[PDB]
């Protein structure tokens, strides 16, 4: 009746090798989705008035200047985009509302730190876990 | 600021046993292996760190009759010797402290 | 509100801090193994590591000699760390210490550590081990290990 | 003063029959005069109260309270006295049945307060009783599912009656 | 012939009259000093009883946590079912998971899983097929998975398991340790045992190769409720010990010709030495390779 | 009104008499000797005058030892002058089975009569909070006075007696269940019951005092449940030894 | 302290009833605690019932073989004349008999359109253990029984009744015994259903046996009212068809119970036990 | 309370009344003193009433024990097995007549709070109301707005 984490019953020679073999895997399963448009990809429609296309989502960076061609000076702040995938689409009917949802993640995190429920969604969509 | 009213006893006991007063059971504890005493995973043996203290304790005691007053520590390393050892190859030219006693088990010569 | 803020408050004021640090470095390096606070273990922590970088520096260099006669009350232990502890470490380039939390004492039930220089002539402590490689689950992963490293080299 | 918890270690069973079963074994002891709140100590003996003889002995171990090194104490020595003179077998095969606290015997001395005032503070005592019974702890009853939910409004819809009327 | 239903009816009569004879033999009330060797209560002896005082007994005279913890059970240097009558004053060890050479714990515990999947293999298929049981491989444990040999009727010749019948063998293995239920070990004379197994082929032909190996020529019997079958070396206590459970896939051995040979391999860890969900899939693939003992 | 105040137990630690005055010293307590004429009256002596070892295998130098235990009978026959030794044998046993019936039904005011001052604690001692079922199903062979001596202000006189006989043990514990022995079975019992008797005390009487436990006697039947016998508890600091 | 005694009195007396509901006693016989003469209680109970009952076999219905293989056990012990009383064995097999024979042709005359199998089963209720009990511990039977061991078991109890029956038949005869019968036993059957009585199982496959020997169509099960199907609390009303004409109907949860109950009420319409039957009738016979 | 006390369903003894009447006062014991002002009264009724009241009820068994006693009291025990307990201290030969026959009366149920006033095992006879017995039936049992034959 006692909780446990991964590297609880794991030895000093198994340690080094998990984390590089589940560090290899993400590597490997984020560089196999760069290709959209040659894996069966879904209609591509044109842009029509009243259209609503999909937002990001990024990581704060900092700050920085900027000045214009006038010679006005405005902050501007870096948005960097990292591991930002699809995960799912729900169409208006089962939305419940106006609109039809599709959702984003971001940030990769570790598959130790997570819950079972939520580690089987990523295991079938060949993905990391976002944060 | 006073009470307008008594508090009842049903009132107290909701918030006397009410769980978050309660003592919550702990699951990080399991036995050490070399005593077989109780201990936490996150922290060290008591039974076993006492011995270590008892020992060292001894050695610090002897390490004060060969000082022989304050402000007298050597510009040199240490080594501990049991009764049946003798300076080792790589134990030339240190502070060697004599114990009358042989060498505890779980203290590995280096 | 409290962002950043890395050091701790103690004592009786920033100056009383520094003097409590010192005490415990002093006799961290007088017997090189103490046990105290768990927070004041840890926040003395950094300063015995930077301790050992200035002996690394040499008896010679007049910085580094008005470093530990400012954090070494004891006169007597300057040599010990030009001469003994700063060449005891002449190889590696961190990790000097090791910090452990030991049971809670009795009169205040307050959290404990220990805390001592690698290599010292003291009894181990009794240190915490990770589980056997001959173990059910670590022998699960050795031999998956193998396949692995065979079939890349295949 | 009553002092009828020791009293409950003296009562001889007769003989039991053949076909009977096994009778558990049952140990009473205790500790008066403890310098300690019998409210405080309440929390200690309600964490143990259903728990087995070597749980409770490993929860009370890294308490940091005082009232847990003296329950500990109790336990360890009611552990032995069954074993020595109630027959009990293995040592281990015991739990806690009954634990809880009482008020003892307490003094009274004098707090000094401001402008020529006092109040009167009581040096707390209390008591510590424990039962041990032979045998595993009883599996806790688990919780009330929806099956058992709907079974029970069901049954309160099949037992009304037509009321004021013949 | 007798039906399948009533062919455990008769095996369950003759173990437990095997079992009671046993008990029998011993006088009504004979000691024994069993001394401990361990690094933990150094010195401790029981005074226990010849012939129905087990390990587990002795333990629960110490503490609840060897219970829980102690797996196995080293007598004379030999191992011990916690669950095993003692016949004779001797020293005592007790073995557990985490050990620094735990080689004697984790066979045990690779036995008895499989032996646990046989009585799966029982209940799976209609009563209108003979399932036929052959043997438990000793595999290493490093193999990565253990295996249990199995035959078919000629019906399911071609017969190959999908997904989701792999699932439901694991159901009934997990409600198999749902129940708690403690293996039994009975060590019989190799005549004795031959009646019981008398109705399945296999099982004599096995029975017999560990009659020559020891002179004494008795043969060591472990049922799980009432569910019997034949086993070499100790086993584990009780089935709550294993916390994750999976038969990963069926290989057919070759050549098929002669006969079909399938192999239901599977694997599995304990509560003490519980996996995390990533490292648990790692272990599945594994798994469903095959695996040829040495 | 009605208020006491008391203390926790203090159960002290030092038990023997010489530590209490050692400690005593320590502390102070002066406690000048006892002044008074009364002393105490002891019916039965503390132990036996001369110890008896039965024979080997029972189960010149010879014939002496019987002539001087006949000596010892006339001293007996000096304060009591219508004694036989041809009926003592055969009134212990009465005395034998009544003394051990009074432990079924817990009939101490009738057993102080029966047994001495110094056997009556080890019977029922161990037995205050249990229950007993003892019978005397038959007798094997009739007893005989094997011993008799006196002691050289009062005089006391002891007589052993040898008795083999079957007897019947069950004893149950606190609550009833089975502790020892079983109620169905008889067995075998050779023991040799000692009795005494002051010969000076008008109203004195002839009681059991001890049984004779000798070297060769076979084991007796083992208990019904299993023990633990510890080992050294040690320190940390302090290592075990094999 | 206060001086009096009324209030110390009064105390005790309270404390004794609170031990008393503490430490219940024993229950024991009647006979052992005061005011009892088993002569007169013996008399009044003929007397109470309005029956001219014989003594001297109205002695011999209460002794029961128990309680005379144990009064010699105590005599033995003692040594200590011999008893001549008799059992009530051969009393109680006359009254188990007139008893069975008298109940069945109450109720054979009273419903003729029952079979002999229900009318078995309500005679094995009426004499059952638990009815036969219920009355005689509430006519003080259990008063004067003389058993060996107290509370009376029911066997030997309901034997003890049946004894008294057959005494009563010797003295008063079949005619005045019938009318003890019909007044304590058949009034055991008021507010009880057929079916509560004689338990049965498949009631449906029981009336198409009935519904062969009246040389009728198997009846046909249909839903005649129906609510709530989809939620947890229906109700549903089936209704058994004979011809087109409905012959039972019945309410359920299910349709399987509800299918279930419409049997059990056509079966009470065959056998003609049904609630509106009309009461039985107790006036004097004329 | 009728919250503070319990309650019951009004009822009889094994049918009572029904085939035949039975008295179910089955036993009555006096407690009175040969000395004694309180039990004058008590002494009165033994002479000229408890003879006569016998004579009426034979079904009853009668004890008069004349002990020392300061409170005489009357016990009646019932066929049921209750047992009411009363007191006939310094009451006159008036009352003791009236309270021994209305002993005599009841039945020995629980003197409580009785919940209705009557009680019938069989309260109907054309059918307990149930939703639908004044609903008519329609074609083909369909149900409001179910399109059939679809
Ligand atoms: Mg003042
Ligand atoms: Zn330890």
């Amino acid at each position: 009746k006692s909780g446990t984490w991964w590297d609880e019953h794991l030895s000093e020679e198994n340690v080094p090798f998990i984390k590089q073999l589940v560090s290899d895997e993400d590597k490997a399963q984020l560089a196999s989705k760069l290709c959209p448009l040659k894996d069966e990809p879904w209609p591509i429609h044109p842009w029509e008035p009243g259209s609503f296309r999909v937002g990001l989502i990024a990581l704060k960076l900092g700050m920085m200047p900027l000045w214009t061609k006038d010679g006005q000076k405005h902050v501007v702040t870096l948005l960097q985009v990292q591991d930002c995938h699809v995960l799912k689409y729900t169409s208006k009917e089962n939305c419940n509302g106006k609109m039809a949802t599709l959702s984003v993640g971001g940030k990769t995190v570790s598959r130790f730190r997570k819950a079972t429920s939520i580690l089987e969604f990523y295991r079938e969509l060949g993905l990391p876990p976002k944060q | 600021a006073a009470p307008k009213n008594r508090r009842t006893i049903e009132v107290n006991r909701c918030r006397r046993r009410n769980p978050q007063k309660l003592i919550k059971v702990k699951n990080n504890i399991d036995v050490c292996p070399e005593c077989g005493h109780l201990k936490q995973k996150h922290v060290l043996c008591a039974y076993c760190y006492e011995k270590v203290c008892k020992e060292t304790a001894e050695i610090r005691r002897q390490i004060g009759k060969q000082e022989g007053g304050p402000f007298k520590a050597p510009t040199i390393e240490t080594v501990v010797l049991y009764t049946g050892e003798t300076p080792s190859e790589q134990d030339q030219g240190k502070r060697i402290i004599e114990r009358d006693r042989k060498r505890p088990s779980w203290f590995t010569q280096n | 509100i409290s962002h950043g803020r890395v050091f701790r408050r103690m004592g009786l004021g920033p100056e009383s801090r520094i003097h409590l640090l010192r005490n415990l470095l002093t006799g961290l390096v007088r017997h090189e193994r103490i046990e105290a606070p768990w927070a004041r273990v840890d926040e003395m922590r950094g300063y015995a590591e930077k301790l050992i970088d200035y002996g690394k520096l040499g008896d010679t260099n007049e910085r580094a000699m008005r470093m530990a006669d400012f954090w070494l009350t004891e006169k007597d232990l300057i040599p010990k760390l030009f001469q003994v502890l700063a060449p005891r470490y002449k190889d590696q380039t961190g990790g000097y210490t090791r910090m452990l939390q030991i049971p809670n004492r009795s009169l205040d039930r307050a959290k404990m550590a220990v805390i001592e220089y690698k290599g010292n002539c003291l009894p181990p402590l009794p240190l915490p081990r990770r589980d056997s490689h001959l173990t059910l689950l670590n022998q699960l992963l050795q031999g998956l290990r193998q396949d692995l490293r065979q079939s890349q080299e295949a | 003063i009553s002092r009828k918890w020791e009293k409950k270690n003296k009562i001889v069973y007769p003989p039991q029959l053949p076909g009977e079963p096994r009778r558990p074994a049952e140990i009473y002891h205790c500790r008066r005069q403890i310098k300690y709140s019998k409210d405080k100590m309440w929390y200690l003996a309600k964490l143990i109260r259903g728990m087995s003889i070597d749980q409770a002995l490993a929860q009370l171990e890294f308490n940091d309270k005082k009232g847990a090194k003296i329950i500990k104490e109790v336990l360890l020595e009611a552990q032995d006295m069954a074993v020595r003179d109630h027959n009990v077998e293995f040592r281990s095969n015991l739990y806690i049945a009954e634990s809880t606290s009482g008020r003892g015997q307490c003094l009274k001395r004098i707090r000094y307060h401001g402008r020529g005032r006092f109040g009167i503070m009581e040096k707390v005592y209390c008591h510590y009783f424990v039962k041990l019974v032979e045998g595993p702890p009883p599996p806790p009853e688990p919780p009330k599912t929806a099956v058992a939910h709907a079974k029970e409004y069901i049954q309160q819809l099949r037992s009304r009656t037509i009321v004021h009327t013949l | 012939q007798l039906s399948p239903t009533e062919l455990t009816e008769m095996r369950n009569d003759l173990f437990n009259k095997e079992k009671a004879r046993q008990l029998s033999l011993t006088p009504r009330t004979e000691k024994i000093e069993v001394k401990h060797v361990g690094k933990t209560d150094p010195g401790t002896v029981f005074v226990m009883n010849k012939n129905i005082s087990t390990p587990y007994s002795c333990a629960m005279h110490l503490s609840e946590w060897y219970c829980r913890k102690s797996i196995l059970a080293l007598v004379d240097g030999q191992p011990w079912d916690m669950y095993k009558p003692l016949t004779k004053s001797c020293e005592i060890k007790f073995l557990t998971f985490k050990d620094c050479d735990p080689g004697e714990v984790n066979k045990a515990y690779w036995r008895s899983c499989a032996m646990m999947m046989g009585c799966v293999i029982e209940r799976a298929f209609k009563d209108e097929y003979m399932v036929n049981l052959v043997r438990a491989p000793e595999v290493p444990v490093i193999s990565g998975a253990f295996c249990y040999d199995v035959v078919l009727d000629s019906k399911l010749d071609e017969w190959m398991p999908t997904k989701e019948n792999l699932r439901s063998f694991t159901k009934d293995a997990h409600a198999l340790i749902y129940k708690d239920l403690p293996f039994e070990t009975l060590e019989v004379e190799a005549k004795v045992a031959l009646e019981i197994f008398q109705h399945s082929k296999y099982k004599v032909d096995f029975i017999e190769e560990k009659a020559s190996q020891n002179p004494e020529r008795i043969v060591k019997l472990h049922r799980i409720g009432d569910f019997i079958d034949v086993s070499e070396g100790p086993l584990i206590p009780r089935t709550s010990i294993c916390f994750q459970y999976e038969v990963s896939a069926v290989h057919n051995l070759q050549p098929t010709q002669p006969s079909l040979i399938r192999r239901f391999q599977g694997v599995s860890l304990p509560v003490h030495l519980r996996a995390h969900f990533t490292i648990w899939d790692k272990l599945l693939e594994r798994s469903r390779k095959m695996v040829t003992e040495d | 009104t009605k208020k006491r105040f008391t203390p926790p137990i203090y159960q002290p630690k030092f038990k023997t008499e010489k530590e209490f005055m050692q400690h005593a010293r320590k502390a102070g307590l002066v406690i000048p000797p006892e002044k008074s004429d009364r002393s105490i009256h002891l019916a039965c002596t503390a132990g036996i005058f001369d110890a008896y070892v039965p024979p080997e295998g029972d189960a010149t130098e010879r014939m002496k030892k019987t002539m001087a235990s006949q000596v010892s009978i006339r001293r007996i026959k000096d304060y009591d002058a219508n004694f036989k030794i041809k009926d003592f044998p055969e009134k212990a046993k009465d005395i034998f089975i009544e003394a051990h019936l009074c432990l079924n039904n817990s009939d101490h005011d009738r057993l102080h009569t029966l047994v001495t001052e110094h056997c009556f604690p080890d019977m029922t001692w161990d037995i205050k909070y249990k229950t007993v079922r003892w019978s005397f199903v038959e007798s094997l062979e009739p007893s005989h006075v094997v011993q008799v001596r006196c002691s050289s202000g009062n005089v006391y006189g002891q007589i052993t007696v040898r008795m083999h006989t079957r007897q019947t043990l069950a004893i149950y514990d606190r609550f009833g269940r089975l502790m020892y022995g079983q109620e169905d079975v008889p067995k075998d019992v050779l023991e040799y019951v000692v009795f005494e008797k002051q010969l000076t005390n008008p109203y004195g009487s002839w009681r059991m005092h001890t049984k004779i436990v000798p070297p060769w006697a076979p084991p007796k039947q083992p208990i019904l449940k299993t023990v633990m016998i510890p080992g050294p508890q040690l320190k940390p600091e302090e290592e075990y030894e094999e | 302290v206060k001086k009096g005694f009324r209030a110390a009195f009064r105390f005790q007396k309270e404390l004794e009833r609170q031990r008393l509901l503490r430490c219940p006693p024993p229950p024991v016989r009647r006979s052992e605690k005061p005011n009892w003469d088993y002569h007169a209680e013996i008399q009044a109970f003929g007397h109470r019932l309005q029956e001219n009952f014989s003594l001297d076999l109205l002695k011999t219905a209460f002794v029961n073989s128990c309680y005379i293989k144990s009064e010699e056990a105590k005599r033995q012990q003692l040594g200590i004349v011999l008893l001549n009383l008799k059992s009530n064995q051969e009393l109680s097999e006359q009254g188990t008999s007139f008893s069975q024979t008298c109940l069945t042709q109450f109720l054979e005359d009273e419903y003729p359109d029952m079979p002999t199998e229900g009318i078995k089963n309500l005679v094995d209720f009426l004499t059952g253990e638990e009815v036969v009990c219920h009355v005689a511990r509430n006519l003080a039977v259990e008063q004067l029984t003389l058993s060996e061991e107290f509370p009376v078991p029911p066997a030997v109890l309901q034997q003890t009744f049946f004894a008294v029956i057959g005494a009563l038949l010797q003295s008063s005869g079949p005619e005045r015994t019938a009318l003890f019968i019909r007044d304590f036993l058949i009034t055991q059957m008021t507010g009880k259903e057929l079916f509560e009585m004689w338990k049965i199982i498949n009631p449906m496959g029981l009336l198409v046996e009935e519904l062969k020997k009246r040389n009728v169509s198997a009846p046909e099960s249909r839903l005649t009212r129906q609510s709530g199907g989809t939620t947890a609390l229906p109700l549903y009303f089936v209704g058994l068809y004979c011809d087109k004409k409905l012959i039972a109907e019945g309410p359920g949860e299910t349709v399987l119970v509800a299918e279930e109950e419409a049997a059990r009420v056509a079966l009470r319409k065959l056998y003609g036990f049904t609630e509106n039957r009309r009461p039985w009738n107790y006036s004097k016979p004329k | 309370t009728a919250r503070g006390t319990p309650s019951r369903f009004l009822a009889s003894v094994l049918h009572n009344g029904l085939g035949r009447y039975v008295q179910q006062l089955q036993r009555l014991s006096f407690s009175v003193s040969r000395d004694g002002a309180s039990s004058r009264g008590a002494r009165e009724f033994v002479e000229r009433e408890v003879i006569d009241f016998a004579r009426r009820n034979p079904g009853v068994v009668i004890y008069v024990n004349s002990r020392p006693c300061c409170v005489p009291r009357v016990v009646a025990e019932y066929l049921n097995g209750a047992v009411r307990e009363e007191s006939i201290h310094c009451k006159s030969v008036e009352e003791i007549s009236t309270l021994v026959q209305k002993l005599a009366d009841q039945s020995g149920l629980d003197v409580i709070r009785i919940r209705k006033p009557f009680h019938t095992d069989n309260p109907s006879i054309q059918g307990q109301w149930h939703p639908f017995t004044n609903k008519p039936t329609t074609f083909r049992g369909l149900r409001p707005r179910e399109v059939q034959d679809p």
